């Protein structure tokens, strides 16, 4: 287990392409991530992402406060589209070893849920990160992508298992953000609320049940 | 939005219990002792510690106190206890005389015959949060087997403690 | 030209600082003069370049010494060590080599070249906290070198109250007790450098005050 271990030290220094690039190699291997190297690779290409759509968010906002300037707004532009590109292939990075290696090895309810929903998540990025015609594909390949994990844990998985919430909550904000349709999202919140709270790991649930609460008084 | 993770009168305690008076506060819900402890107590007021919010004397007579949340004395280092000696000392120091309750407001606020009465019982609460420099020990022993504005050079002294450097910064 | 200035702004509010140094040493090539505050753009975007190598090659050394009771991890948390060493020395070799070749030649101002030289002296200290072997006592001279010629230079011309001076010395002494282990010298520079600005310290008060509060937080550090 060399590059769980390396990746697991990649995390601490805070060298997060690291942390994926070791861990795409266990990934690449056709083997089935484990408990732990599922979610070393989900914080791995979480921080890559999170960099960059974090960097996207501050580009984009200057694009727009730059109506003043004529070529000052051409470079603004011009750096936009490199941190998408560089969005943009990280998140094929992933949605291909996603398809190609996780999905296909699942066998578990809760490894086809995570890894739907992660390929669910790395077209919603996509779907933000895209501008037009490829915005509809992409999101259309993003609705499908979680889709098939809602309908699997529905009844594949207990109604307090964290990744049911987990699939609930990104789900939903897939919902509500990407599609524009509140009501799916609160919806899809609510009922995933719901089920847990008459269900009512704890204290992992009760983690995320306050980003549900929040969705829900958001939209 | 957020996605998933990675990796009045109002409760009792009490006698006690809150309050909701311009705010949620304590109040101190026989009579003749309660009015004379409410007497003693009442003095305090005027400086950072030992501050109250209101008052109450029908139909239950009680005192209604600001509110504090965070790690009391027992609930829950020397940034207090600094405070602890200087509230004591200073309420000594305006002449009220305890021998005889520390609670930590915003988490970093701590809250509260002879002096040397207050001073005896001190000596066994800081022995009891302290288990470190040996100043810390010495003043604790000294109090048990001084005058409190000396305790509080004693504290000074033990503020000599302040791990790796710092370059100018990265700015 | 002020193009390059206006990709580095725009990369330092992206937080994404390895484009910001690498348009600033394009801007760095021109040989011309850095401007007030476009000689500050460089030093930033290759201040937290550096930075963000040296706390990840703390927590992996750290790791190798609370590591020491095994061996493949160890082997490999120095190897990943090594790695962030070769990291951190390119990007020493990288400001330095501007720093000689194009910035410090050029700093026809005296508050510009004890800036520069500081910071040659500054980046040279950090190849030392790094550097073991007999490179380690090389980078020690010349970090002692450039951070004297600042020195001497700040007090011939520079006033004793400017924020790069207080911060030269504050970083000269950090020199002196890490790198060096003579604390006796470093209270003696940092205790000095502060007092005198002390004596003469009555927005450019407020400055000299961030760093005068790391010199004196830093003395009561060494002193115990
Ligand atoms: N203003 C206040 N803010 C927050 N908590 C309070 C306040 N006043 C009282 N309390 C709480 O209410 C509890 C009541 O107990 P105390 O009044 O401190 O002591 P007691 O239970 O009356 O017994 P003794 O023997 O007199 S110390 C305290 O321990 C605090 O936890």
């Amino acid at each position: 287990n060399e590059l769980v271990q390396k990746a697991k030290l990649a995390e601490q220094a805070e060298r997060y392409d690291d942390m994926a690039a070791c861990m795409k190699s266990v990934t690449e291997q056709g083997a089935e991530l484990s408990n732990e190297e599922r979610n070393l690779l989900s914080v791995a290409y979480k921080n890559v992402v999170g960099a960059r759509r974090s960097s996207w968010r501050v580009v984009s906002s200057i694009e727009q406060k730059t109506e003043g300037a004529e070529k000052k707004q051409q470079m603004a532009r011009e750096y936009r589209e490199k941190i998408e590109t560089e969005l943009r292939d990280i998140c094929n990075d992933v949605l291909s070893l996603l398809e190609k290696f996780l999905i296909p090895n699942a066998s578990q309810a809760e490894s086809k849920v995570f890894y739907l929903k992660m390929k669910g998540d790395y077209y919603r990025y996509l779907a933000e990160v895209a501008a037009g015609d490829d915005k509809k594909g992409i999101v259309d390949q993003s609705q499908q992508a979680y889709q098939e994990a809602f309908e699997i844990s529905k009844k594949e998985m207990q109604p307090t298992h964290p990744i049911r919430l987990g699939l609930a909550l990104n789900f939903s904000v897939f919902y509500y953000e990407i599609l524009n349709s509140p009501e799916k999202a609160c919806s899809l919140a609510k009922t995933a609320f719901d089920e847990a709270i008459a269900e009512l790991s704890y204290k992992d649930s009760t983690l995320i049940m306050q980003l549900l609460r929040d969705n829900l008084t958001l939209w | 939005s957020s996605s998933a993770p990675n990796v009045t009168v109002g409760q009792r305690i009490g006698t006690v219990y809150k309050g909701k008076w311009h705010g949620d506060v304590a109040v101190k819900m026989q009579l003749q002792a309660f009015k004379n402890e409410v007497g003693v107590l009442r003095k305090t007021r005027h400086v950072n510690i030992l501050l109250f919010m209101g008052y109450s004397t029908k139909p239950q007579l009680a005192i209604v106190t600001q509110w504090c949340e965070g790690s009391s004395l027992y609930h829950h280092l020397i940034d207090i206890a600094r405070q602890t000696a200087q509230g004591m000392d200073y309420l000594h120091a305006k002449s009220i005389i305890h021998r005889d309750n520390i609670f930590l407001h915003e988490d970093l606020t701590v809250k509260i015959y002879s002096f040397q009465s207050d001073v005896y019982a001190f000596g066994i609460v800081l022995y009891e949060l302290m288990t470190c420099p040996k100043a810390m020990k010495r003043l604790m022993a000294e109090c048990l087997k001084p005058l409190f504005p000396q305790i509080l050079a004693s504290i000074e002294l033990l503020a000599r403690s302040l791990h790796r450097s710092a370059s100018e910064p990265s700015l």
